[PDB]
């Protein structure tokens, strides 16, 4: 069964210049990593965004070594 | 009904700056995105700049960038345009225009503006030394 | 900076005749477009938005068509009430207008 | 297990305007419109967490100046009173809630970086499998006065009636935002704050670093995420003395082709926009 | 106080100029209503010196670590631990690889924790 | 009726003839809710063929003298007594210097698929 | 004897949004705002009187054609069924309320006649003195789609805070319009209808004339005039089955220098705009 | 005592061309005829507007010889 919720599937149409786009997809048994969840757990714990993206800057992430 | 009305436009020497205003009524002004568009005397139409809803997002055409600044006061249902550092190339009738799409707090401003829903009777601006 | 191109530079038709206006787009604009008529000494007015939908209060004799690069505006049963320059807009990327087509009456 | 099963749009409105209060989110739920055949805090704070002070009265001291002037060997310790002139430094009993930062996307695509960062730049947690953090801890969507930015996986996204399954356009989907909870929660796309990363000395300047994620600390307070007409499920009267009128959820009076939350010419029922319940207000 | 008046006070009224210190509120003639370690006045929601439509006006007549930091440099503010809320930095005062920060008065109500018509001005 | 559907009807779905006859409403599968001398349907507020915010949608699944007027001319509609409401004329029918007129409703005075099933 | 004496703007909001119902209008009333020392159907119809019919079913016959076609001696009588295709001619049990016509004025001044018609062109009654007709019988202010026009003496005009006594500009006053009552009431600036002025014959065409004023006829139904937060004075819960959400009275979400219905920096309380009582809707 | 209701005092600034304006004034003991009154009586009964004024056409009225 699919969710009624969407995630951000694609941010570009392809390779080239000035390809930015926003495409969305239903999250379902096809892709289970992206589904919305009510509860989270309490190796690195995960990743978080370190900066604001823009045309100049790429999206950067960082490793969460501890969490409360 | 919707009514867009543009205020003072006149004669300004090159490098001079003048301010335009548009009094909107007949609709909820805060909800929609307003745009200025320009028609040179014999030339066709050219989009200039847009401001949306609250005014958080503002964009300009590459022609006007850095010279022009757009702003709105939702309190007084007025749209403004501040023309700075004008040239002789910047003289045309100016139109106050309206975005069809409706904006409320539970949602985000659409990335781009759509077709121009309504128009005001444009005010004319001549930039010359005379 | 999609460049819009109004195919007839001007046009002349007699009343009661259909008039086929068209413009082209430098890149795909998919059902995002509009049509305006500007009468002399007036502001433009929305005729058609998207590819074909008629704005509220617009006569039914105006009709849009086309997708992607090439579009068409047709005026059925043209009257003398209609003398105007007609523009086409794209609302893909940053808005740009076509140069316009003046419909002249015989 | 969705609200529009039990509530009509008018019944939902009756609830959210007058009241302060009252499992995987899969499809196959009972239809929102009864003719189809199929196969909690509800208020927005009127005050911010940092502004709870009396604006007219001074307080406690803070460190105003570490140097008398420019030069060599200018070290000094000068103190000031915290008060209305500088509100940033005052002492406070409570602090905003936890944060796990989301990447920030713009509805204007040319503002976004030209690369595929949808899965690469998203926040996630490991369980040896990577799971996207969605929607994640409750955090405000954007700063006050901002309308084009939204968190990458921070908020819920509903599709409009008729929206396809895969790679649909931005216009087709509806993205909810929770600006209302910004008064007591950190913005989803911003750092929680700054900390000191070293011991200063004469030879080394005080160094700081950003906090991308902050767990529960004693003294935090926060608002949970809002429920929507379309959202999952699993009265308190409005007592306020506020003088000026509230924000209410209403339907715009302006001629349109269709009626919102009604069927169209082809018989298809649709829900035009996401309706959450935060309209009335409380003092913080 | 205030000559028996309710007077709008704002950031700009006091000269303002700083975003972190921007405020909006009301001052009242007094000495359900809006513990800060200090005349009665209160602050409500603001954007800069302007007020957002969600702001409230009240007529009273109608009744774990977060690391903390001498060098010859100015580090009072630039070297301070702070938390940001809605684009406004706020000093952490008093407050609670290297782990700089590790997580686990009235409490805020939240989810978790000749005849004339003019008024008389002469008194 | 309507294959178990509530469907919007209006002046436009009938072709949009003229201003006096423009309307907006809903046709119901059925046969507090909205005596006209006649399938159940109803009309609500309209502006032309469009509807305004006050237009209501009801889901039934959720339960003196006034002078009146042969010449070789068409006087049926032109020469008829009428009354105007919101800029639309209506025949006065039946109804109640020369004095051509004389004066004396609730109102103040008087596999799994998420799509709905279309197979029946 | 004014509503804002007894009601705060918030309390007024609770009244008009949730409820269907609940001496020369001189100055000197207790101040709207408590700190100053000083010296009924609340709903709008969702149907219009002319539209009460079933749209899908025919009725009774009317006279469709009085001549076969163009020519001479073409006299004939044809009849047709009153039905959905032509709704203007159907038989109706009830007709709209009375009218006494007001002169029309536009808020765009250039399209107003260039002459002084305030007193000369005004409707009035005589009792050897001529008294202006103000506001007059309850009538709609304007046709749907024209908001700029208002009856010369038809509506209640309130001044803004600080408005002077004499010859103020149009932006120093507040003009109320009874838009809601149009469903059952004739437009104040339009004629009630037409009547026959003669007997037609082969030698005379059918001649009609405009009715500029109409008194009570059996079978009229009408709405009274709305009351306002400011206006003079001398509960019923909503039972509606409406599916889609109502229109409500709401405060605006945008940032502004001053909060509506509050004091400014000098301490001056003000009422930004008039508030009618009619938001919820009933069937007719 | 004045009323709190305003009436329309002036439709033109002065004599001339293109003088259109709209001015308002408190209804008061100075001008009683223009005060808003709650009740009306049951010679001509009065006058009514017979046309829409415009830039082209002047305001016209006519006498009411009978009223109900």
């Amino acid at each position: 069964i699919d969710q009624y919720l969407y995630y951000l599937s694609k941010t570009i149409n392809g390779s080239g210049q000035n390809q930015q786009t926003l495409k969305f997809s239903v999250a379902g048994p096809s892709n289970m990593a992206v589904q919305g969840r009510n509860y989270i757990p309490g190796e690195s714990y995960g990743q978080v965004a370190t900066n604001h993206q823009s045309a100049q800057a790429q999206a950067q992430t960082g490793w969460v070594q501890n969490q409360g | 009904e919707v009514q867009l009305l543009e205020s003072g436009g006149g004669l300004v020497q090159p490098g001079g700056s003048l301010r335009l205003s548009c009094a909107a009524s007949g609709f909820t002004f805060s909800n929609y995105a307003m745009s200025w568009v320009r028609q040179a005397p014999g030339k066709g139409l050219e989009w200039v700049s847009l401001i949306s809803g609250s005014g958080g997002s503002i964009d300009y055409a590459d022609s006007v960038k850095g010279r022009f600044t757009i702003s709105r006061d939702n309190s007084k249902n007025t749209l403004y345009l501040q023309m700075d550092s004008l040239r002789a190339e910047d003289t045309a009738v100016y139109y106050c225009s309206k975005d069809p799409i409706y904006y409320d707090l539970s949602g985000y401003y659409a990335g781009r503006i759509y077709y121009f829903d309504y128009w005001g009777q444009g005010t004319l601006v001549t930039v010359s030394s005379a | 900076e999609i460049v819009m191109t109004q195919s007839p530079a001007t046009l002349s038709v007699s009343p009661g005749d259909t008039a086929t206006l068209s413009c082209r787009a430098s890149h795909s604009v998919s059902r995002d477009l509009a049509w305006y008529q500007q009468k002399p000494g007036q502001a433009p007015r929305l005729l058609i938005y998207d590819a074909s939908t008629r704005a509220t209060g617009i006569p039914a004799r105006f009709s849009g068509s086309g997708s992607g690069t090439e579009f068409t505006l047709t005026i059925s049963s043209l009257q003398s009430e209609d003398f105007a320059v007609y523009y086409c807009q794209q609302y893909i990327n940053w808005v740009t207008f076509g140069p316009g087509t003046k419909v002249d009456i015989e």
